[PDB]
RNA sequence: CGUACACGGUGGAUGCCCUGGCAGUCAAGGCGAUGAAGGACGUGCUAAUCUGCGAUAAGCGUCGGUAAGGUGAUAUGAACCGUUUAACCGGCGAUUUCCGAAUGGGGAACCCCGAUCAUUAUCCAAAUGAGGCGAACCGGGGGAACUGAAACAUCUAAGUACCCCGAGGAAAAGAAAUCAACCGAGAUUCCCCCAGUAGCGGCGAGCGAACGGGGAGCAGCCCGAGCCUAAUCAGUGUGUGUGUUGUGGAAGCGUCUGGAAAGGCGCGCGAUACAGGGUGACAGCCCCGUACACAAUGCACAUGCUGUAGCUCGAUGAGUAGG
RNA sequence: GCCUGCGAAGGUGUGCUGUGAGGCAUGCUGGAGGUAUCAGAAGUGCGAAUGCUGACAUAAGUAACGAUAAAGCGGGUGAAAAGCCCGCUCGCCGGAAGACCAAGGGUUCCUGUCCAACGUUAAUCGGGGCAGGGUGAGUCGACCCUAAGGCGAGGCCGAAA
């Protein structure tokens, strides 16, 4: 998701997508319980859009 | 000057006359171009120099000096290939006094 | 959620619990206070938690002659249960 | 074991090179309780340092420039991003946990609140100020000694070192009850000269101006009343001369040596652009760059303009002059 | 106004010349630049401050390791074991080399793999090097308060930390 995307959705749908990727920021941490599927582009990406979303969350 | 993005042709060297594009530049002024390669032990399609040792560079270690891209006199070269989204670049391309 | 700890548990030693006894061990980051370790865990893990306790720690400069020593270790918390299931699986 | 030398070593001089210093010059010039400077401690998959940031942590967003290469110095392994045009460069915006001059109080960074002084005061801190930092320079005060006088109490070093308080980017001074060659000059500083003269001094050693002249820079005005409006004040609009980056940018030539020339030798060229560096060995004509060109920002000092708004009359400051 | 990778400066050895201070040449090496004339220049030409700094020789392969004076005999492992391990025998200490702790030091603790460096010998040993693991309390300690005493605020003193 860019910057671009977050600004056209409504405060709602930064809400259930802060809360989406919320509820989304759960399933990984699984790696030191021994997985693979974990994925390390949105280890970083995640934390970063929770974020982005919570900056203009802000500019509104 | 010397770029990735364009074909050399050999004219000293052994492998005088071969023809192929430029892998990678070094800060060394070498230039190893795709086809002058060398055959390993275990017969391996891998550029390098001919000498005994353990651990040594890839690369045949090619020379600007015996090379050809587009010098400016007569010589035994032709054609060789060359960005164009710059387009003043595209004007000397179209010179043939320049590239 | 999911945002503060790290491996489950080990061998000999975080296994002797939540085998049978209501208990779970679980690594997690030093920043945490008391705030998580009970909402990141209790929240999907299909349980509500038991006396809950959240452990903090950091060890300190020095070590060595010369450099950059300066640190900040990181801390899991015991979470025995409360009287439910245990976490859906690992366990007995 | 004496001495010289040979081969090898120890050692590190020397020769050459050097991403460093030293020195000069031009430009530019403050930060903070919207809590800075500094420090502490985090942050990159691995990173121990440095740097950049700081928990959206060597990063995020917008515009413009730029460009295909990029993910700081380390050219590693793994791996990611980029044409939904990144990296990089410039400006700006968003955010910016906790502690932290923070001042609620205590405290070697940890826990609870506008502390203290002061003004206004609806006396409710309600509305405000001070309390810090900063290379030197500047202003107002306090004020030595060793030393020199080849002793030393004047004198000299000192009105310096150091100390206290404070402003600005600049300060202090200043419009003359002055100067005094003159029917004259004529606000005040600063530079040069006048003087090392006048003057001071166990007149011993030493100490030491000014008027004037030649320059730089030039501005004069305000405190009782009458009257009326273009000093002043309040406010508004808002510059010419720019800052960084990218674009318009010619150019391996020949022979010989060599792994390679930025060699030797031969020839030619740039110049309102005759610095330097890089490129496999001394290339101003290989690349950047030097003169040059253009676009993004900050400053925009000033000016213009609105409402205020001239001008006129008299006087002019005593515990001072002076002793 | 000349020399140079048909090779220079420098260095070593050697030849020649000058009264000399030196110049110059050859061979080896070096292998990048280096001079002569006239002229100006420099922080200019040096063995002799209990000189300053670094390096080095002779001296010396000389001096020294001493009340808790205990090791020895077999065996095990190992390429090597007089001081790693096993058994036996022989002893030391007992307010003490025993046990539990404060301050302080600080991970030096444990396991595995090794040893180039450390252990005044060697080491397959280690409090050594590398990689992991270990210190899970409401009732232990910190945290809290207070004594001698100290600090900040108001009061009072050229001024003030």
């Amino acid at each position: 998701m860019k910057a671009k995307e977050l600004r056209e959705k409504s405060v709602e749908e930064l809400n259930t997508e802060l809360l989406n990727l919320l509820r989304e920021q759960f399933n990984l941490r699984m790696q030191a319980a021994s997985g693979q599927l974990q994925q390390s582009h949105l280890l970083k990406q995640v934390r970063r859009d929770v974020a982005r979303v919570k900056t203009l969350l802000n500019e509104k | 000057k010397i770029r990735r993005d364009d074909e050399v042709i050999v004219l000293t060297g052994k492998d005088k006359g071969k023809r192929g594009k430029v892998k990678n530049v070094l800060s060394s002024g070498k230039v190893i171009v795709e086809g002058i390669n060398l055959v390993k032990k275990h017969q391996k399609p891998v550029p390098a120099l001919n000498q005994p040792g353990g651990i040594v560079e890839k690369e045949a270690a090619i020379q600007v000096s015996n090379v050809a891209i587009f010098n400016a006199a007569t010589g035994k070269a032709d054609r060789v290939g060359f960005r164009f989204e710059d387009g003043k670049k595209v004007r000397f391309f179209k010179s043939n006094s320049e590239t | 959620l999911l945002k503060v700890l790290r491996a489950p548990h080990v061998s000999e030693k975080a296994s002797t619990a939540m085998e049978k006894s209501n208990t779970i061990v679980l690594k997690v980051a030093k920043d945490a206070t008391k705030a998580e370790i009970k909402a990141a865990v209790q929240k999907l893990f299909e349980v509500e938690v038991e006396v809950v306790n959240t452990l903090v720690v950091k060890g300190k400069v020095k070590r060595h002659g010369q450099r950059i020593g300066r640190r900040s270790d990181w801390k899991k918390a015991y979470v025995t249960l409360k009287e439910g299931q245990n976490l859906d699986f690992v366990g007995g």
